[PDB]
RNA sequence: AAGAACCUUACCAGGUCUUGACAUCCUCUGACAAUCCUAGAGAUAGGACGUCCCCUUCGGGGGCAGAGUGACAGGUGGUGCAUGGUUGUCGUCAGCUCGUGUCGUGAGAUGUUGGGUUAAGUCCCGCAACGAGCGCAACCCUUGAUCUUAGUUGCCAGCAUUCAGUUGGGCACUCUAAGGUGACUGCCGGUGACAAACCGGAGGAAGGUGGGGAUGACGUCAAAUCAUCAUGCCCCUUAUGACCUGGGCUACACACGUGCUACAAUGGACAGAACAAAGGGCAGCGAAACCGCGAGGUUAAGCCAAUCCCACAAAUCUGUUCUCAGUUCGGAUCGCAGUCUGCAACUCGACUGCGUGAAGCUGGAAUCGCUAGUAAUCGCGGAUCAGCAUGCCGCGGUGAAUACGU
């Protein structure tokens, strides 16, 4: 994105407002990988497509423009 | 309207030339610009003035070089092909012993197009030896 | 490793273009077009052994060619299957083509059509040597400067190399002016797909001027 | 560099890498010192029984290699080495060679 | 194939000089001869105004000092050969001349190559150095087995 | 000056069918009025674009096919208008491209 | 997987930046030529059967 | 591979469907389908909105779609030691064969060997052989010389014209592609068994196949390809098939392979000036103008292109300066900050800013390519292609040394 703009998931932006809308929803899967985490939707649990199955990633106060699918882990290490 | 003087287009390497020489005194600076002034210096100007210093060595008569193409000695040996040939049509007895100084034949010498899999078309593949 | 395309190799030379057309700002839709009609012949001579197709474009119209070996047996019955094919055709691609029709007598002076039609009439259980004699006997003795004709590959089983180029005759096959008419067909009998290939030199043309 | 081996159609199994490898290993047993031999082999009987060795010894300033075919697939490891007996002697011998004389 | 001979250059920029114009013509590396004729009048000018003396005398006495006369030619019956006595031709001996000055005069190491391998030229002016002592050293090689290998050839 | 000089400029896939077919293009111009130019000749341009000449490997050895188009022009000079309608009438080649462009 | 792989190439692509190119006689992907709308092998003997003006080759 | 963020993609995980994504055929209804909404990450599943023929005189004809319904469809599965087709090298090296005849019980040979000469089994001459085939060559294209045709957007001498061949004008020159001409040992001096060829010279733009390309003999390697395509058999089929999301093909103790950029003063940074050729551009190129250091943004004249754009060439020349050092060299790594492309640049596009400044001071044994516009070197364009070049294919610029000899 250059300007205009950080690009949502959509459906994890659907996700966000309802689940960050109230009641602090539990970490379930989350099969998108584009968009990062974003302002209204930390705390939650991105249990995201690892390849395999999920992974739970927090929704952290670090991470603030960093990519929703970079916290999780591509290719099984390590390793020699 | 002038005289009779040379007007010779020949090529070499992509620069043709056209040197038109009237009745004058030396003066060599063509298309607006000098011998020192269109590419300077480089004691190779001697050897763009040569075949001029050459047809008795020499007029010298003006010189006016319209020479588009090429790179310097395309410009430049263009200009001393197109002189050296029009400077034949000049003096008509001076292809006598300027036909044997060489100052002829446009030699032509361009770039050969590499072959599919050639490096430049004259460097070769590669080797793996062992 | 060489090999060549004589009918490429000689083609734009001395040979003809076989696709003549303009373009083009679209010639996508001439190559696929061309293609098409090319495969529309080749479906409807199963039996005409047309020699040759070429077709033209004729701003709206194709000027399909089509040569063929035997006139009436793809001009139709007076009318009736050429019309038929031919509307059919117009229907087929989108261009109303008026396909005209050739008749190309001498059947060892057309390659495809005697080298294509001697592999099939090797088809029927005919031998190697004699479909390959036999076609150098008919269109080798029809006339032409040198035919030579070979079914290369799988012919009698086991071993598959099997490359009996059994012909006569001068051949221009790096005469680079002589102009020799040299495409090969695939038949594909029970065995394995055992093609031929076979081009009959017929004779150069003298270049001049005036 | 030594030693590097693989094959199609069968496993990369250590009783076959060392079985290779020791027998490979008498050539430099007996040369001075090289880094080197790649190797390749695989085949089996789904036709005509074989098994096609090809290995490669391109050390000593010009390459050497051998080929044989059989079906018993360990028994042809010992023909190409025996095959790169004469391509590693007569790579020494041919050259060192003293018929050298001058004016006798 | 036969003995399939080369051509020579034109008279130089300053001034008419054609030795020195294949001394302009190793002048250069990489193909741009802008840079090599630049350096090259660079060590007319700073070897023929410094060190006051003219130029065709000097380069005529440093490369007449330089153009050797002996060399090695390599032979044998196979292992232990005898590096035979083959003297220089006569481009052999200019083209051998402009290698050893040339690429001892311009690996010295001062400023510049170009007024260093002015430097460099200038030393070899004393009949030694760098380029005379490389003509000593072939030149002392040869005729050090001028007794053994010289009737071979 | 002059007028907008009517003249079609031919195009065409090989050489032959834009020089005789330019002759008979100048067969339209000899009626019609007068003044039919010549043979302005166009820059002849082609194209050379090469692909891989094996099946799966020989990478190197490659294969160049090329085909190039270019054709005359010819712009006329006086104007008949009647001779300009009647350039319609275009018979000639089976490979060409004709475009009145004035 | 020529006909799905082929005829899902044919349909109508997911995103604008989804539609690649596809092979014309033979569907491969890998270098069909967009000027000539053939691939490679297409190009090649369809080229020299005879298939627009032409030939090919060798100058330069 | 002439282009992997998804598609590509075959491979993995997961969710799906089983005459199926694509086709023919029987019946059968329908003109089909689309457009939004929901749930889903998606394929899909539900709705609502919706559709509801061109030709007969009813029986139609006709695709389209749906269903049954099995005949079928599928495989980028296995077999390149079943194959066709195609392609490498031996190699542009000059060979490789046959008809007839003769010899020899035979296999075979002879021709094809001998004498010269060539790049050549090229040519000539002897010869128990005489002939022909593919090869060699030439014919084809390009390249340096011109003639003739023909001058527009290209060229501008000869006139007026300006910032601008730009514009009245002009078709001399250059240039453009058609026909030709020109080089073929042609000619002279010889050498040579007169013949073959070979040494030397004039003349010419060009001399002994001008330079280069295309062109690759039978055969070898069971060489490469069932995955460009087609195809014998075997095997799978409510899954080795089909659809979708994400991932991988880009991983990383390590060895190689081919290239790029360097290790530096003939250099590094700047300022000014000068020189090309080639190709592409309508689903496109993008002028100028302003904005942004910047990459690029905005709008917009023009160009379907010898006119306009890409476009400015760069190495090179003239001055300042760095001065021998891991540095005012070189450039990775990596951080922050922006642009453009796309459904989306975290695995995984490039470019730009500020910063950072590895290792390298010409590389071992060994190994490579190279006969002149060549090596080497400096840039440009293009196929793929939304983006993605240090590769690939062409284009021009600077301009070398050596070949003693086998």
């Amino acid at each position: 994105s250059l300007k205009k703009g950080p690009f949502v998931d959509g459906h994890l932006m659907t996700k966000i407002e309802k689940l960050n809308e109230t009641d602090k929803k539990q970490v379930v899967k989350t099969w998108s990988r584009r968009s990062t985490i974003f302002p209204q939707f930390i705390g939650h649990t991105i249990a995201v497509y690892d390849g395999r199955k999920h992974v739970p990633v927090f929704i952290s106060e670090d991470m603030v423009g960093h990519k929703l699918g970079e916290f999780a882990p591509t290719r099984t290490y390590k390793g020699h | 309207m002038a005289q009779v003087q040379y007007y010779g287009t020949g090529r070499r390497k992509s620069s043709v030339a056209r040197v038109r020489l009237v009745p004058g005194e030396g003066r060599i600076v063509v298309n607006n610009r000098e011998i020192s002034e269109h590419i300077p210096s480089a004691a190779l100007i001697e050897d763009i003035k040569q075949p001029l210093t050459l047809t008795e060595t020499a007029g010298t008569y003006d010189v006016l070089v319209n020479v588009h193409g090429g790179g310097l000695s395309g410009q430049a040996g263009a200009i001393r092909h197109g002189i050296a040939r029009a400077l034949l049509e000049a003096d008509p007895e001076y292809r006598t012993t300027l036909k044997r100084a060489g100052l002829l034949t446009r030699d032509a010498r361009m770039k050969e197009r590499k072959k599919y899999g050639l490096k430049g078309a004259r460097r070769a593949p590669q080797f793996s030896k062992r | 490793g060489q090999k060549v395309n004589p009918v490429g190799l000689r083609i734009g030379v001395i040979r003809d273009w076989e696709s003549k057309w303009y373009a083009g700002k679209d010639y996508a839709d001439f190559l696929h077009e061309d293609l098409k009609i090319r495969e529309y012949i080749s479906k409807r001579l199963s039996d005409a052994s047309v020699s040759k197709v070429e077709i033209e474009r004729a701003a709206n119209r194709v000027n399909i060619t089509i040569h063929t070996a035997k006139p009436g047996m793809v001009i139709g019955k007076g009318g009736s299957e050429v019309e038929a094919l031919r509307k059919a055709l117009n229907s087929l691609t989108g261009k109303r083509v008026h396909i005209n029709i050739l008749e190309i007598k001498r059947a060892d002076l057309d390659a495809q059509l005697v080298a294509d039609n001697i592999a099939r009439q090797l088809e029927n259980r005919v031998s190697f040597r004699r479909a390959q004699k036999q076609q150098i006997q008919r269109t080798m003795r029809a006339g032409a400067q040198g035919v030579k004709t070979m079914v290369s590959g799988r012919l009698g089983g086991a071993d598959i190399a099997r490359s009996e180029y059994y012909s006569e005759g001068t051949v221009p096959l790096h005469t680079l002016r002589a102009d020799i008419d040299y495409a090969t067909s695939e038949a594909d009998t029970t065995y394995g797909k055992l093609g031929v290939k076979v081009w009959i030199y017929r004779g150069e043309v003298l270049p001049t001027k005036k | 560099m030594n030693y590097n081996i693989r094959g199609e159609n069968i496993e990369v199994t250590p009783a076959l890498k060392d079985h290779v490898e020791r027998k490979i290993g008498k050539l430099e047993r007996y040369f001075d010192h090289s880094v080197d031999a790649d190797v390749n082999v695989n085949l089996k009987f789904y036709n005509d029984k074989e098994s096609k060795v090809e290995v490669t010894i391109p050390m000593t300033d010009l390459a050497l290699r051998s080929e044989v075919h059989n079906e018993d697939m360990y028994n042809a490891i010992d023909l190409a080495t025996n095959k790169l007996e004469r391509q590693i002697r007569k790579h020494k011998t041919k050259v060192n060679r003293k018929f050298r004389e001058q004016e006798s | 194939k036969g003995p399939v001979a080369k051509r020579d250059v034109l008279p130089d920029p300053i001034y008419n000089s054609k030795l020195v114009s294949r001394l302009i013509n190793k002048m250069m590396i990489d193909g741009k001869k802008g840079k090599s004729q630049t350096i090259l009048y660079k060590s007319f000018d700073i070897i023929k105004e410094r060190t006051g003396n003219d130029a065709m005398e000097v380069f005529e006495q440093a490369l007449k000092n330089i153009m050797p006369v002996l060399e090695v030619k390599a032979r044998r019956v196979g292992g232990a050969n005898y590096q035979v006595p083959v003297e220089v031709r006569p481009e052999r001996r200019t083209t051998l001349g402009l290698r050893w000055l040339v690429n001892y005069a311009r690996l010295r190491g001062e400023k510049t190559m170009e007024e260093r391998l002015a430097n460099e030229i200038l030393d070899a002016a004393n009949n030694t150095g760098a380029a005379v002592k490389k003509r000593e050293d072939t030149h002392k090689m040869a005729e050090a087995n001028k007794a053994f290998a010289h009737y071979r050839w | 000056m002059a007028k907008q000089k009517i003249r079609i400029r031919l195009k065409a896939y090989d050489h032959r069918i834009l020089d005789q077919s330019a002759e008979k293009i100048v067969e339209t111009a000899k009626r019609s009025g007068a003044s039919v130019s010549g043979p302005i000749p166009l820059p002849t341009e082609k194209s050379v674009y090469t692909i891989l000449r094996a099946v799966h490997k020989y990478k190197d050895s490659r294969e160049q096919f090329e085909m190039r188009t270019h054709k005359r022009l010819i712009d006329i000079v006086n104007p008949t208008p009647q001779t300009v309608d009647a350039l319609m009438r275009l018979d000639l080649p089976s490979g060409v491209d004709i475009e009145i462009k004035l | 997987a020529k006909k799905s792989m082929i005829a899902k190439q044919q349909r109508t692509p997911k995103f604008k930046v989804q539609e690649y190119t596809r092979c014309e006689r033979c569907g491969r992907p890998h270098s069909v030529i967009r000027k000539f709308k053939l691939c490679r092998i297409c190009f090649r003997e369809l080229a020299y059967k005879g298939q627009i003006p032409g030939v090919k080759k060798a100058s330069w």
